[PDB]
Order: structure tokens, then sequence, then C-alpha cells
């Protein structure tokens, strides 16, 4: 959408969760900078009225801030000239049975926005946990249309944010832990008419492939693989849901996202590469036809769900300025691809302790597996890095284009894993593995790291007590901001990683910070309200360390530091 | 099974030593019910059909109505 793209370049706005179509999460605002961030104070605050995990962040457009919640996914608008009053509210009526099919809390990664045009007035879009996509008037809150995307009776929910491109809103999927076969859907923003739907497994017509799919990298695989890398009909319940983030290059007219893990977690029940789960896609925006598809983790054994964000940049590769995507995967590798051809430029370990893979052969594009760290029936595999929670999860990260550095909150969590046989029954959990998780060999659960994605060179690395889950915001004031699971917001100098500021929020953070200028002054905002996968133990009062898909034991100390909460904090000088 | 021995482009899967080339008939046979396997796809057809009704109604009347029984 060209007007959305233009609105994204104004520092008064934060028009999409990713900030802009390249997912830079980078602000040119410098009022707040490394030399005065120590003076940053709370300006004002709002309550969301709900508990549970608060993922994503507010949107800001045309002087209105929009806020969203976890289930039942209430939405509120706030005029920035009257921050105490709610301009409008929308309160969904959803079946509370939706909660029972969420694998890891009832998080919602947030709203999207389109400006007014021929389609009608400006709209806010909401994915509800119960599987509806809803279009709301951005200025009044009126419900304009509502369609059914996902069916909770099949274990199929929505958690990822909608994504606006041209006259379409993209809606993902969720429920691989319940054998949902993943699909992404484009809806026309005027009337909610389904325009195209692309599945992550199965026959080629369902995958929605360009006639020239992977023509530049035929060794990635081309046709028939959605069937031939499964045994029989196992692809029908095969996972590949896309609950994470997207990027878009308007010059190429291409949308980028990752498909999730194959189902069930029990690898021995689904022999084959299990294409096209765990795949970085480049799809034509108008038709949904894939031009490239690179499978990062063939025959997943670890739940390395391939849904993490896609950060676009232009950088020199062997002296030539090239359009790139960079993607820190759950599997602990940071991929950089040419975003026109799909060619692999680099794939390096985010932390050297990653051990399921020895390395990625960049010519063949294949990860060379270490059998000592495989999973398989009749075996309790120990000491696998990363755990299923990944060395990187749902946080949207940041890119300083002057430094050519990505700043990422990283997890340092390892696991044991033992599968078990189980039947598929629609609407029930279909996991099939028992996990225990614990810190990785360096001893702490999180890090923050700055790196060059082309060279793999780490500029700096700092430890964090807990996994850094919510992603980051970088600015031309030489700062990267992020929240922590133990309930701080923090700012570090992006040349060195030195800690410059921190503030104790009420609850742990699992979304990202935003910044915007309103009436000549720079503000930073963030959600506080812990939950999500790390917080499942405290959210649901679990004590078995293997519960919460293995998260409960790793995060058992988190409840000493944070309770649940739900607020929006806004800072300024 | 190192992942590097490819039967065809994009197909490098091999059984791990001691495990079977195919699971049907093995002790790891998932034994899925074909009728269960088809339920998600039938649910998506029903949702697609309801959504199409809501779209047709909007085009007919100019007013959005969600509940298909009220159209
Ligand atoms: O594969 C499934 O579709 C699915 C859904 C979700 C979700 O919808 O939040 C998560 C996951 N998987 C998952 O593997 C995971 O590591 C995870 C973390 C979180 C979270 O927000 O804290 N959600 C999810
Ligand atoms: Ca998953």
């Amino acid at each position: 959408n060209s007007e959305l793209d233009r609105l994204s370049k104004d520092d008064r706005n934060w028009v999409m969760q990713t900030k802009d179509y390249s997912a830079t999460h980078f602000s040119r605002l410098t009022e707040i900078n490394s030399h005065n961030v120590k003076n940053l104070k709370v300006a004002w605050t709002l309550s969301t009225g709900t508990l549970h995990g608060h993922e994503g962040a507010p949107l800001v457009v045309d002087g209105i801030m929009y806020i969203h919640t976890p289930f039942p996914n209430n939405v509120y608008a706030v005029d920035l000239n009257d921050t105490r009053k709610m301009l409008w509210q929308y309160k969904p009526k959803q079946n509370p049975a939706a909660r029972a099919v969420a694998c890891c809390d009832v998080v919602n990664r947030g709203l999207a926005y389109v400006p007014a045009g021929e389609h009608g007035p400006a709209k806010i879009f909401l994915n509800q946990l119960d599987g509806h996509i809803v279009a709301l008037n951005a200025k009044t809150g009126e419900e304009i249309w509502k369609m059914e995307n996902s069916d909770i009776a099949m274990g199929s929910t929505l958690t990822g944010a909608p994504f606006v491109v041209k006259d379409k809103v993209l809606v993902g999927s969720a429920g691989a832990e319940l054998g949902v076969r993943g699909y992404v859907t484009a809806y026309n923003i005027k009337d909610g008419k389904q325009e195209w739907r692309a599945y992550a497994t199965g026959p080629d017509e369902d995958l929605l492939l360009d006639k020239d799919f992977n023509k530049d990298n035929p060794h990635y695989g081309q046709f028939g693989l959605g069937l031939s890398t499964w045994e029989g009909d196992a692809w029908k319940i095969g996972g590949g849901t896309n609950w994470g983030w997207y990027a878009y290059d308007p010059k190429l007219d291409m949308i980028y996202y990752g498909s999730g893990n194959p189902a069930p977690w029990n690898e021995t029940m689904r022999p084959g590469d299990n294409k096209w789960t765990m795949t970085i896609w480049g799809r034509d925006a108008d038709t949904g036809r894939a031009k490239f598809g690179y499978q990062k983790t063939p025959h997943d054994e670890w739940d390395y769900a391939g849904v993490n964000y896609m950060g676009l940049s232009e950088q020199e590769v062997d002296g030539k300025l090239t359009p790139l995507l960079t993607h820190p995967d759950r599997n602990g590798l940071v991929y950089t691809l040419n975003r026109e051809t799909g060619a692999l430029v680099n794939a390096f370990k985010i932390d050297d302790t990653v051990n399921w893979v020895k390395k990625v052969d960049l010519k063949t594009g294949l990860p060379i597996r270490d059998p000592e760290y495989s999973t398989r029936m009749d075996h309790n595999a120990k000491g696998i890095c990363p755990s299923a929670m990944g060395y990187h999860n749902q946080g949207i990260e940041s890119y300083d284009p002057d430094k050519k550095l990505f700043f990422m909150g990283v997890n340092h969590i390892c696991m044991d894993w033992e599968p078990f046989m189980l039947p598929y029954r629609a609407g029930q959990f279909f996991v099939g593995a028992t996990l225990n998780m614990y810190p990785g060999p360096k001893g702490m659960l999180g890090q923050v790291k700055a790196m060059n994605a082309v060279t793999g060179k780490m500029e700096w690395e700092v430890p964090e007590k807990f996994a850094v889950w919510g992603g980051t915001l970088a600015t031309a004031g030489d700062l990267v901001f992020y929240g922590t699971l133990d309930g701080f917001i923090k700012a570090r100098d992006t040349r060195t990683g030195e800690l410059k500021w921190q503030f104790q929020l009420p609850s742990g953070v699992i979304g990202h910070p935003i910044t915007y200028q309103h009436n000549g002054k720079q503000y930073i905002a963030i959600y506080s309200g812990v939950g999500g996968w790390p917080g499942v133990g405290l959210v649901f009062d679990l004590k078995d360390p293997t519960a919460g898909l293995g998260a409960v034991g790793a995060f058992r100390e988190l409840a000493h530091y944070t309770q649940m909460g739900g607020s929006v904090f806004v800072f300024s000088l | 099974y190192d992942g590097t021995h490819c039967k065809a482009p994009g197909n490098c899967w091999e059984p791990k030593p001691g495990y079977p080339d195919k699971v049907a008939g093995s002790k790891y046979d998932p034994k899925h019910d074909p009728n269960e396997l088809n339920k998600q796809a039938e649910s998506i057809k029903a949702m697609e059909a309801r959504n199409q009704k809501r779209v047709e109604n909007y085009a007919k009347t100019g007013k959005f109505v969600y509940k298909v029984e009220d159209i």
C-alpha cells in the first residue's frame, strides 16, 4: 500500500507492528539519545483492563494511539491530545472455548492499519483468537466487516497480527500443536472477500506456486514436494502455520514470511523433509504465487517453528549492493537471503552453542545435521541447543542502516526431548513429545547482541537474566530499547552495548517498544504484561517442569519477579 | 542421516539407523483415521461458504451482516 508506506516514513507515526514494510524498527528521532536517556521519565500510562501476555505494541497514526489486548482482544483508541479519554472501544464477544486451544497463552500480536482510499475510510484490523478477521473504522470504532478465517473446533486460532499490502489484508494461522495445516489468506480490505489462500503443505495447487518457483535456486526443490516429502496423507495435519511477521518490498511487489513447524512434534510419525513447513517464502502480492521458497529446517525434530520476523536491508555482498532479507530463526541460525532471487548469502549461528547443526553448507543450502542432537522415538535426547523455544522467538528486531547492525534479543535455552506416540483427533492437542528446558551452557537464559548479518561479525553481546522475548527498537540517538521478562525496560548504547537506562515496569514485557513524535516531542511506549510461552507457568499456576511444553521448569524463577499485569507506559524527557 | 544425501532436489530425508524407511506397517505407524484427517479441510470449506454469503449480501444491500441465518 503506497500511502501506508508513505505514512510509515513520518516520525509522528507508527503505522504497523514492524514500523515499516522492511521491518527496520529504526527511528531517526534523536531527541532521546545515549547522552540524555538517563533522564527519561514516565509521561503517562493506561491500563488495558486484562491480564495475560501483551504481545506486539500500540500503533500511532494521525495523532491517535491504538491499543489491543490478549483474549478477548479488546481494542481502544486514544487521542494523543487527551490521553485520559478513550476515543472509542471495541469489545469482541468470543467463545471462551477459544482459550482451551491456545498452546501458549492467549496472546495477540496486534493491530494493523490502512489509510482511507477508494475502499472507504481508514481502517484498523484485528485478528481474534477465535479465528475471525475484523475491520473497524479507525476514527469511530464501528465494525465494518468480519469474516471467518480459522475454526477453533479444529484447534485453529489466530495470534499473529494482520498485515496490509495494497488493497489486501493478510491473515495467518495458528495451531500446529493441534495438527493444523498452515495457510495464509489475503482478504480485500473493502468487503472482506477472500482473494487467495496459500497452504504450507500438500499439492502444488494448494501451495500456490509461480510457474517459475525457485528458478534461481532449483536445488532448493521445486514441484510436487508438498506431497512427495510426506508419507501418504500425513501432510493434511502437517503444521506449517504462520503466526509471526511479514515484510514487503513494493519495488518487487513481494511479501516475505516464514511457515511454522511440521506436526506432530514426534518426528518419527512423519518421515520425510515435510515441505514446505519451516520455509522462508517470497510470494507475489497480488496473486499469492510463490517465487521462492527456502526450507531452513527439513524434517524438523525440534519445534524450530520458522515464523520469526523478516528484516529487509540493502548491503554489499562481494562488493555489490544487494536487496536482502535477514531472519533470525528459532533454530539458532541467522539467515540472509537475496530477496529478489532467494539465493542464500549467509546462515551463521546466533550463538556458538547451537548444536543440532554443525553448519549450513551455503552452496547446497542444506544444514549438516549432528546425529548426536537428533530427536527420535525410544530416545531421550539431552542437551539440544536451541530448545523448542529457540535462540530467537517472536520478537521483532531492529536494524541501524548507518552501522549496518541488527540488534536482537536472544534466548539461551537448551533442552531434553523424548517423543511419544499419539493419535490425531481434530480439536485436541497433537504434540507427542516431553521436554525439559534449562539454560544453555553460558549459564543465563537471555542475551542482547548486535551483529552484521552479511559477515556474521558480532559487534557486542551482553547477558540477561531471562530470555529477551519482545524484540527491540533502535534509534539514531544511538540507542536500542527493549523490555525484559522480569519487568524492566532498558536502553543500551548501540555502539558498545553499555546499559544507559532502565525502568521497573509493573510486569514483564513480551512485546516491543515504539517511538513517535507528537506535538514536537519524542515519546517511547511499551506494553507491560507478562505471559506468552515463558510466562505460562505463572499465568496458569503450573508446577510440573515438563508442563507448558517444557517451559515451566526453565522459567520457574520468573514468578519471583513478576506477576501478571496489563498496562501501556509512555515515556518522555 | 546428515541431511546432505539427496534423492531429488529438495528431498534429502533418510531414516536414522535402526528406524524404518516407511512408517506404515512399522511399530511407529501413526495409523491415522482418514475421516479425522479430512475434518480441517471440510471446516474451511464451510467457513469459505459462509463468508461468500456475507460478501454477496454486502454487494446486494450495501450493508454488512455477519449472521448468515439473518441474511
Ligand atoms: O506452531 C503453532 O501454530 C504455534 C502457535 C503459537 C501462538 O499461536 O502463539 C506459538 C507457537 N506455535 C510456538 O512454537 C511458540 O514457540 C510460541 C511462542 C509464543 C509466544 O508468544 O510466547 N507463541 C507461540
Ligand atoms: Ca509451534
